[PDB]
Order: C-alpha cells, then sequence, then structure tokens
C-alpha cells in the first residue's frame, strides 16, 4: 500500500485506477477493509478529484467493500457517507450508480447510517434525481427514500418540501417496469400517512396515477395502489379527471377477493362525497347495480356492507342523476335487502347509514309503495322509539338515530297511503314531544313530519289535540332557519 | 327535490439484489 496513498500532483490520478482492481480480489478487498487510512484515502479523493476516470474507480471500490459487515463499518467510520452523498451530484451516470447502490447497502444494514444521510442532505438530493431516466436507477433511489422515510416524520416533511410527491407521481405515470412501480408505490404509501403530504400527493395527480395500475398482474403492487388510494381518498374529493379511476373501482367490486372488494368500496364511498361529477361518473358506468350486487353478495360482513351503503347513500342525493339512482336501486332488487339491514345482526353505524339511504330512496315516488310494502315504516319507528329512550332515560350517539329515523319518515310521509300507517302506530304523540328537544336537528325533522302529517284534516285535529300549538309557536322564532320554517307550515295548516 | 341540498356527505378516514448488481455492469 504505502506509496499509493500519498500524492498531491499529476502523480496520484495515476494511483487512482490502481486500487479499484484489488477491490475485486477477495483477501484483497478483505485486505483493505482492515485499514483505517486505505479507506480515508479513497474518500478524500473520490470527492476532491475531477478526472472522470479517477472518480468512477474510487467510487467503484467502496461499492465492492459495502457487502461485508466490517466492509460497511469501515466505510461509515471513515466519514464516507458525507462523501457518497456529494457524489449523488456527479453528472457521470457511472458514479451515480456506484453511490446510490452503495448507500442502499449502508442504510439496509449499517447502524447510524440513516442519520448521516439525512444530516448530509441525502433526502433533498435523492429527490432531485427522480428526473433521471434509468429505471434500474430510480427503483433503487425510490428505495433509499422509503428507507429514510419509514417511521420518521421530519423526513416525510422534507420530501414534501422538495417536490417529491410530483417526482414519484410522474414515475407512476410514466414507467411500467414493476420492480420500480413497486418500490415507488411503497414510498407513496408511506407518505400517504401524513397530514400535509396527502394533499400534495393528490394535487400532483396521485389518485389518477395510482389507478393506471389496478388491473396490473403483480399483486404486490395492486395492493399498495389500493391501500394508498384509500388513505388519500378523503383529500381527493376536489380533483378532476377521475373518469378512469372510478370506472376501474366500480369493476373491482366484482373482484372475488374480499380484501379488494372492501377497498374498492371504501374508496368509492369517499370519492363520491359531495363531488357531483364523481357521483355521475359512478352512476353511468353502472355503479348503482354494482354496489347493490355487492351488498347482497356480502351479507353479514359489515366491513363491506357499511361502505357500500354510504356510497349508495351519496349517489342517491344531490346531483343530476339521483332520480335515476333511486329507481336503479328498486329495479335491481335492492329494496328488500336495504331494509333487512335495519335488522340484527346489523350494528348501529351500519343501521345509521342504511336509514340515510332509505331517507333518499324515499324521495322517489315509485319507492313509496315498494318501501311501505317491506315494512320499512314499522321498523323505522321501532328504532326511533328504542333510540328516543336510550336518550330520555354506543358506537354512535342515539340522537343521530332519532334524527335519522324521523327524517326518513318525514320523506315517506309524502304518500297518503304511508301517511296513514305512520299516524296509526301512535307516533303523533311522540312527534310532538320531540319538539321540546335540546337539539335543533331533532326539532327540525320532528316539525317536518308533522307538517306533512298535518296535510290531512283528521290528522290536523289529532295533531292539535296533542297541544302542538304550544311549542311550534315558541319555535316560531328559533335560531335554526329550518326549525322555524316548518313550524309556520304546520301552524298555517291547522287554521285553514 | 329535497329540503336539504346544502347537506354534506360524511367521509370515512382510513389508516433488490438483481437490479443493483445489474447496474454496476451497465457501469463497467
Amino acid at each position: 500500500t504505502k506509496l499509493l496513498n500519498d500524492e498531491d500532483q499529476v502523480v496520484v490520478n495515476k494511483a487512482a485506477v490502481m486500487v479499484h482492481q484489488l477491490s475485486k480480489k477477495e483477501a484483497s478487498r478483505h485486505a483493505i477493509m482492515r485499514s483505517p487510512q486505505m479507506v480515508s484515502a479513497i474518500v478524500r479523493t473520490m470527492q476532491n478529484t475531477n478526472d472522470v476516470e479517477t472518480a468512477r474507480c474510487t467510487a467503484g471500490t467502496l461499492h465492492n467493500l459495502s457487502h461485508h459487515r466490517e466492509g460497511l463499518l469501515a466505510i461509515f467510520k471513515s466519514g464516507g457517507i458525507p462523501a457518497l452523498v456529494k457524489m449523488l451530484g456527479s453528472p457521470v451516470d457511472s458514479v451515480l450508480f456506484y453511490a446510490i447502490t452503495t448507500l442502499h447497502n449502508l442504510l439496509l444494514h449499517q447502524e447510524g447510517a440513516k442519520m448521516a444521510v439525512r444530516l448530509a442532505g441525502g433526502l433533498q438530493k435523492m429527490v432531485a434525481l427522480l428526473n433521471k431516466t434509468n429505471v434500474k436507477f430510480l427503483a433503487i433511489t425510490t428505495d433509499c427514500l422509503q428507507i429514510l422515510a419509514y417511521g420518521n416524520q421530519e423526513s416525510k416533511l422534507i420530501i414534501l418540501a422538495s417536490g417529491g410527491p410530483q417526482a414519484l407521481v410522474n414515475i407512476m405515470r410514466t414507467y411500467t417496469y414493476e420492480k420500480l412501480l413497486w418500490t415507488t408505490s411503497r414510498v407513496l404509501k408511506v407518505l400517504s400517512v401524513c397530514s400535509s403530504n396527502k394533499p400534495a400527493i393528490v394535487e400532483a395527480g396521485g389518485m389518477q396515477a395510482l389507478g393506471l395500475h389496478l388491473t396490473d398482474p403483480s399483486q404486490r403492487l395492486v395492493q399498495n395502489c389500493l391501500w394508498t388510494l384509500r388513505n388519500l381518498s378523503d383529500a381527493a374529493t376536489k380533483q378532476e379527471g377521475m373518469e378512469g379511476l372510478l370506472g376501474t373501482l366500480v369493476q373491482l367490486l366484482g373482484s372475488d377477493d374480499i380484501n379488494v372488494v372492501t377497498c374498492a368500496a371504501g374508496i368509492l364511498s369517499n370519492l363520491t362525497c359531495n363531488n357531483y361529477k364523481n357521483k355521475m361518473m359512478v352512476c353511468q358506468v353502472g355503479g348503482i347495480e354494482a354496489l347493490v350486487r355487492t351488498v347482497l353478495r356480502a351479507g353479514d360482513r359489515e366491513d363491506i356492507t357499511e361502505p357500500a351503503i354510504c356510497a349508495l347513500r351519496h349517489l342517491t342525493s344531490r346531483h343530476q342523476e339521483a332520480e335515476m339512482a333511486q329507481n336503479a336501486v328498486r329495479l335491481h332488487y335492492g329494496l328488500p335487502v336495504v331494509v333487512k339491514l335495519l335488522h340484527p345482526p346489523s350494528h348501529w353505524p351500519l343501521i345509521k347509514a342504511t336509514v340515510g339511504l332509505i331517507r333518499n330512496l324515499a324521495l322517489c315516488p315509485a319507492n313509496h309503495a315498494p318501501l311501505r310494502e317491506q315494512g320499512a315504516i314499522p321498523r323505522l319507528v321501532q328504532l326511533l322509539v328504542r333510540a328516543h329512550q336510550d336518550t330520555q332515560r354506543e358506537g354512535v350517539r342515539m340522537e343521530e338515530i332519532v334524527e335519522g329515523c324521523t327524517g326518513a319518515l318525514h320523506i315517506l310521509a309524502r304518500d297518503v297511503h304511508n301517511r296513514i300507517v305512520i299516524r296509526g302506530l301512535n307516533t303523533i304523540p311522540l312527534f310532538v314531544q320531540l319538539l321540546y328537544s335540546p337539539i335543533e336537528n331533532i326539532q327540525r325533522v320532528a316539525a317536518g313530519v308533522l307538517c306533512e302529517l298535518a296535510q290531512d284534516k283528521e290528522a290536523a285535529e289529532a295533531i292539535e289535540a296533542e297541544g302542538a300549538t304550544a311549542p311550534l309557536t315558541e319555535l316560531l322564532h328559533s335560531r335554526n332557519e329550518g326549525v322555524a320554517t316548518y313550524a309556520a307550515a304546520v301552524l298555517f295548516r291547522m287554521s285553514e | 327535490g329535497d329540503p336539504e341540498l346544502c347537506a354534506t356527505d360524511e367521509m370515512i378516514p382510513f389508516k433488490l439484489a438483481d437490479i443493483k448488481s445489474s447496474l454496476v455492469n451497465e457501469s463497467e
């Protein structure tokens, strides 16, 4: 060794290519590993040289040392990790490749590495390199990152800072090389669990890109994509150009894999939230029928049934094709099972959702007869009363069930036939006393159904007998706009 | 339609050897 090391002239660049090849021999590589100065000579050199054949080689050696435990440790303790990182700057693709593969080694096995990479800027650099074109290279890099980001939030915030979400989202959108799409999907998912990073990932096109890969053959990917999309699915109610994603999901509902059927269902429930296009997209690719079919095929499995009903709940209201969707549910035999889900062993969350869906289906007049003829009413009341005591005297506040069941009855009360049942289960004395409730949301619905019930003379009498003019009128100046309006309508309807 | 057009929908909140060596020959 001796001579080699020393030199500060045209002399040492010659010395350079000279050691890269002893690194190849086993007891030679092993040899230099047991030297303190042999390593720190490559290091100082590799960074402070400017001959593109001197670097390529010094880097090359380190890569060869990085396979063994005393190989790695000697590298690390030789302050090489600061160096290896500046080499991530080198234009020479032969060095980029030496460095990023090396570091990967370092992070995977060596102790105190992740810190050193971070502290030296590693992250902000590794994120800059995602514009490179070599897939074999990216997939390694997007791993180093996943390594540095796992269970470390400072790091995930710095990859947000750098424009990572864009970079990675571009990859998902450009390449098809699995090992890459995979390691890159893993990172996305890891950042998918951050307050901030979520919207970023979304706005960059995260949703639309992940879903090019749902019908992929590799399952170790379609997973990641599904899960990841599920996380983000609540940030993503704002986006456009989903036509693709929606239509795909609506087809994975057919998947004879329970754990993919739930994710398909979960994710839709969210992307159908509030966004009036997403609803229409979903309806036209036959989504109503797909959901119903999925609900029947799921039975007592409430991880599937809960989401799917929320989704049907969403699609049955507040968009141009909702009347379509309310009929669709009737025509594809959804009514009988929707109702049967108000029965045990359904749990309240699910029962909460299902009443909401029934509230909506009831707006469609065709669904008045059909819903009546499945005893949706007698059952809604059952729950209403059970619930209106669990309060007077969880998993969900019973107030929500009381409001839910009276709203649903409100809507159903529109049909004169229904109106007759409703009254004849001795409900009226119970509607009137809901007025006196601390919750306005409850007073609003209560007064609503009364208003409808009270379009019949004999009922207006019945409703007046309960002394309903006492609190309708003290609500007549209620803080709540909806509360106060209905009060007028019932009072107006008993005087005619 | 419905009284309640301004209503919101509730959202559920949810929560390489082969290529490394291959790359140092495309380096050599």
